[PDB]
């Protein structure tokens, strides 16, 4: 009978604390100025769509918020583009430079590093390609601050 | 360390590299697009 | 069925989960259909099938008859082509 | 037997035209080389009638007789 | 030759399956009214039996067991995007990854079901992504009275319960909004 009990309490305070994030998650969201808080960065070098440009808002909303989120658009919506506009939008305004890891699957690697060139090019990207010895070499000192900002690895 | 300023004007020199890198593999990957298309013989 | 427990649930994921789905976001695309279609099974197969499931209660594993009777399901030449006959 | 059958101009090539005058075929997808056991039912006639009128010598001379 | 070896006819390939009944009857049928298909199934050996029996009934085809090269992978789909000849492509669902676009084609054939729908939704997207101009349709083949049953229901009931977790739930920027 207990067992019962207690799992159902420790599932309402679970609830309770989600929704406490829930509601500062909302009262974020519905801050006014279509009414998009975050502008496009100068640096994005391109057009988003609508929904690219609320999932970038929202891509904001969660890092001033520091919280992690999963982006779950169907295939094919701009998931790429997205988290480019979301690094650019952070290294611009937030100052946001520092480096950043992507991991993607080793077909997509290059398709991700063209996207990443071809929106974004103030970006210095690194890509973790080849054998151990080139690996090294590209290892070579990378402990400096400023030397690469995006990583590319499988 | 760096301030923003600074940030712009590497930003300006990586850009330029960038798109240098980008024109060179878009020109490559068209020619090799348009070579696996093309089908040729002799006379 | 508790729709209770199920909105329990959205209202969990709700702070970290984005979705969208191309029905609703990409108005402008083609319909897609789905058909489900039955077919019998032939001679051949049905006395594979049988045989593996009557050896299926008496060595083989569960996963093994399950992949056997795939194989079935998908040809019975997966487990021996007909024979080319030519003079002894 | 030394029997050598043509099945047909490999799959892979059915495309370089549009009229070939051809049956194509997949290519095969086991060895190049297998052995198979099989069972032959026959019967003595047919050993007699073979060693009686052969015609497994694939020469001139059986085609003849 | 005729009298000296004797080859199993290719009809009788059609004729120990009914699936392969079936998958010819709705491939003829597909070709009169123009279409293109993509028949996926989970197993190589079957992809060389279809090979067999599309060759039989003539139909042109591409195949990708995942074993070709990268670029030779690139290559084939532009070759199937722009040659109108060939009629369908067979597939492995596991293979290709994200980087293939055929969207020239406007029908897809699932010889077997994947216990994973994610699989089989993944397959569908292969041809079913955006700019693609024609309605698409799924054909899925099952055997009455055996394991392909219980597969298409476990397909089918984690299609419903990822509908009730996940497509239950708004999850969406409007939920915030309203
Ligand atoms: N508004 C846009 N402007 C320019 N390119 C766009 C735009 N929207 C989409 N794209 C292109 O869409 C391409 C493919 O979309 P992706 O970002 O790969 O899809 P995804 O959500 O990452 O899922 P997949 O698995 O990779 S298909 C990108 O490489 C972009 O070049």
């Amino acid at each position: 009978e207990k067992r019962k009990k207690a799992l159902d309490l420790h599932l309402d305070f679970i609830v309770g604390q989600t929704e406490k994030y829930s509601d500062l998650l909302s009262q974020s969201l519905n801050q006014p100025l279509t009414q998009v808080k975050t502008p496009i960065p100068l640096l994005l070098r391109g057009q988003l769509r609508e929904y690219q440009h609320i999932g970038l808002d929202w891509l904001v909303t969660m890092y001033e918020k520091k919280l992690n989120g999963i982006l779950a658009d169907e295939m094919g919506l701009g998931k790429t583009i997205q988290t480019i506009s979301l690094l650019a939008h952070l290294a611009c305004e937030k100052g946001n430079w520092g480096p950043h890891l992507i991991i993607v699957p080793t077909s997509v690697m290059l398709n991700w590093e063209m996207e990443l060139k071809r929106w974004c090019p103030s970006f210095k990207i690194l890509t973790y390609y080849g054998a151990q010895k080139e690996r090294k070499l590209k290892r070579q000192g990378w402990t400096k601050p400023n030397a690469f900002h995006v990583c590319i690895t499988s | 360390p760096l301030t923003q300023e600074e940030l712009l004007r590497e930003a300006k020199i990586t850009e330029e590299l960038n798109l240098r890198s980008l024109e060179t593999y878009e020109r490559l990957e068209a020619d090799k697009k348009k070579q696996v298309h093309k089908k040729r013989k002799c006379p | 069925y508790n729709e209770g427990l199920v909105k329990r649930l959205h209202k969990v994921l709700r702070p970290f989960l984005l979705r969208r789905v191309k029905v609703d976001v990409e108005k402008q695309m083609p319909k897609k259909y789905e058909h489900v279609i039955r077919c019998r099974l032939s001679k051949r197969q049905r006395c594979l099938y049988d045989d593996f499931m009557a050896q299926t209660t008496t060595f083989m594993s569960v996963i093994n008859i399950l992949m056997q009777l795939r194989k079935v399901c998908n040809h019975p030449n997966l487990f021996d082509p007909r024979p080319v006959t030519s003079p002894f | 037997s030394g029997a050598v059958k043509r099945q047909g101009r490999c799959d892979t090539y059915a495309t370089e035209f549009d009229l070939e005058a051809e049956e194509y075929v997949p290519l095969p997808k086991g060895d190049v080389h297998k052995k198979k056991e099989i069972i032959q039912d026959v019967t003595l006639h047919d050993l007699d009638v073979a060693n009686a009128r052969p015609q497994g010598g694939q020469d001139i001379l059986s085609m003849m007789g | 030759c005729n009298m000296r070896t004797q080859f199993p006819d290719l009809r009788l390939i059609q004729y120990d399956c009914g699936k392969l009944q079936t998958l010819a009857v709705l491939l003829r049928q597909l070709k009169a009214e123009g279409h293109r298909v993509l028949i996926f199934t989970q197993m190589t050996r079957m992809l060389d039996v279809l090979e067999q029996f599309l060759t039989y009934h003539g139909h042109l085809y591409l195949r990708l067991d995942g074993s070709t090269r990268v670029e030779q992978r690139q290559a084939l789909m532009e070759r199937f995007n722009a040659d109108k000849r060939i009629f369908c492509f067979i597939l492995s669902t596991r293979s290709g990854g994200v980087g293939v676009n055929l969207t020239g084609a406007d029908t897809v054939v699932f010889y077997d079901s994947d216990w994973n729908p994610t699989m089989d939704a993944q397959a569908q997207d292969r041809c079913h992504r955006i700019g693609q101009t024609r309605d698409v349709h799924i054909y899925r083949l099952i055997s009455e009275r055996t394991v392909e049953e219980n597969i298409l229901k476990k397909a089918n009931q984690k299609r419903m319960l990822g509908d009730m977790a996940i497509e239950g739930g708004n999850f969406t920027t409007a939920y915030f909004k309203q």
